[PDB]
C-alpha cells in the first residue's frame, strides 16, 4: 500500500 | 506530545515552516491539448503534490503521535480537500482564474467537461477567501484542521478512542492559534468569533467539493482515457465509491 | 430592503428558532420490524417526504430566510434539505446511544441498516455524530442555531451579503448561549469550533446519502414521492 | 414548475 509505505519511511 | 506544548506563535511557525513547495505542470502553450490531456496535466500534478503532502503531514504537530493506521486514514479522507484548499489559496490573487501551477493559470472556459461545476465551486471559494482577505497564517491553520478533522468520525475498542481524544486536543490548540492571530490583527472579541465561524464554515464547502471531485475522479477511472497514477488510484479506492 | 432578522436580539433569535421547530412525526403503526429493503426504505422515504413539508414551512420561519428571493430560497433548501433531515435525526437520537430515532415508533440500530445495501455505512456515520453530540452535551438552543446555519450556509457559495450578515448574527447567538451557560472565553471559542467542524461531517453524510438515494431511484423498487425526487434531482 | 416553488408560496 503506497501511502502506508511513504508514511513509514 | 510536544504538539500540546507549543505556543500559538510556535504553532504558526511550525506550520509555515512545513509548507510544501509550489510545483510546475508539464503545460506547454505551444502544444495542443484535449479535454483529456488537459486533465492529464492536472492528475500528473496532483500525483506529485501528494508525495509532498504526505511528507508535510508528518510535520503537522500531533500527526506523528498517531498510529500509522490512523495516519493512513486521515490522509485517505482528507487528501483531495487538502489539494483543493491549497489550489484555492494559490488562486486567491487571480480573480476568475485557478492557478494550478505557476505555468498553468486557467479560467472556467478551458475547464472543458462534471469538471465545470467543480471549477466553478473552486473559483467561488477563492472569491470568498478574497472577500475575507484570508491571511497565510490563517490558511495553514485551516489546512491542518482539515487533515485532523475530516477522517476523525469515520475511524474498535475504548483504547482506539484515546487516539481520537488526542486529535480533538490538537484541534482545540489550532482553534486557540486562530483566535490568537485574529486578536493580533486588532479584531474585537465579537469579530474574532464571527471570523472564526466564517473560516470554519468554508470547510463544509471544501468537503462538498472534495466529494464531488472524488465522484468525478471515479468516472475518469471508469472511462480510462485520462492516465491516473497508482497512488491516485489507491487514494480513490479508499473512498469506496 | 432591510431585514428584520438583523434587528433581533440574541434572546429573540433563540426564541424565534425554538418556536419555528417542526413537530416530531410518526411512522406506520405496523408491529413488523422492517427486515426487507423495500419495507425499510419505504418507511423512511415516506417519513422523509412528510418531514420535508414541515421543513419547508420551518425554513420560512427562520429569520432572514423570507427576505430572500423565492429563487434563493429554493436554492438554499435544495442544497441543504438532506443535511437538515440528518441533523434533526441525530438530535432526536442523542439520548438513545446506538440507536437512530427516525420516529418515536421507529427506533433502529445498525443491524437493521444491513437490510438496505449501502445503508450501514450511512447509519454508522449518523450514530457517530449522535454520540459526538451527546458527549458534547449539545443543548436544544445550540441545535436550532446549527440547523439554521446549515440552511443558510450550505448553498451560499453556489450563487450574499444578507446571508452572511444573518450567519454572523447566528454566530453571535451561539456565543451568547455559551456565555449564558457559564463557559469561559477559551471554552466559548473552542466549543464554537467543535460544533462548526461537525457541520463538515454532516455535509459529508448528506453527500453519501444523496448518492444512496440516487441508486435507490435507479433500482426503482422503492416508491419515491415527486417532491423527494425533485429535491434529489437538484443535486444532479 | 417545481413543487418546492409551490410549497414555499403556499
Ligand atoms: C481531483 C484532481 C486532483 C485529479 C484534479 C483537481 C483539478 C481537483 C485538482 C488538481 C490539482 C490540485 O492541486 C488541486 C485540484
Ligand atoms: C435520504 C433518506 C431521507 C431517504 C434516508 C435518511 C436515512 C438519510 C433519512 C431519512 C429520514 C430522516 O429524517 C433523516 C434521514
Amino acid at each position: 500500500k503506497i501511502l502506508h509505505r511513504l508514511l513509514q519511511e | 506530545s510536544l504538539a500540546l506544548s507549543l505556543t500559538a506563535d510556535q504553532m504558526v511557525s511550525a506550520l509555515l515552516d512545513a509548507e510544501p513547495p509550489i510545483l510546475y505542470s508539464e503545460y506547454d502553450p505551444t502544444r495542443p491539448f484535449s479535454e483529456a490531456s488537459m486533465m492529464g496535466l492536472l492528475t500528473n500534478l496532483a500525483d506529485r503534490e501528494l508525495v509532498h503532502m504526505i511528507n508535510w503531514a508528518k510535520r503537522v504537530p500531533g500527526f506523528v503521535d498517531l498510529t500509522l493506521h490512523d495516519q493512513v486514514h486521515l490522509l485517505e479522507c482528507a487528501w483531495l480537500e487538502i489539494l483543493m484548499i491549497g489550489l484555492v489559496w494559490r488562486s486567491m490573487e487571480h480573480p476568475g482564474k485557478l492557478l494550478f501551477a505557476p505555468n498553468l493559470l486557467l479560467d472556467r472556459n478551458q475547464g472543458k467537461c462534471g469538471m465545470v461545476e467543480i471549477f466553478d465551486m473552486l473559483l467561488a471559494t477563492s472569491s470568498r477567501f478574497r472577500m475575507m482577505n484570508l491571511q497565510g497564517e490563517e490558511f495553514v491553520c485551516l489546512k491542518s484542521i482539515i487533515l485532523l478533522n475530516s477522517g476523525v468520525y469515520t475511524f474498535s475498542t475504548l483504547k482506539s478512542l484515546e487516539e481520537k481524544d488526542h486529535i480533538h486536543r490538537v484541534l482545540d490548540k489550532i482553534t486557540d492559534t486562530l483566535i490568537h492571530l485574529m486578536a493580533k490583527a486588532g479584531l474585537t472579541l465579537q469579530q474574532q468569533h464571527q471570523r472564526l465561524a466564517q473560516l470554519l464554515l468554508i470547510l463544509s464547502h471544501i468537503r462538498h467539493m472534495s466529494n464531488k471531485g472524488m465522484e468525478h475522479l471515479y468516472s475518469m477511472k471508469c472511462k480510462n482515457v485520462v492516465p491516473l497514477s497508482d497512488l491516485l488510484l489507491e487514494m480513490l479506492d479508499a473512498h469506496r465509491l
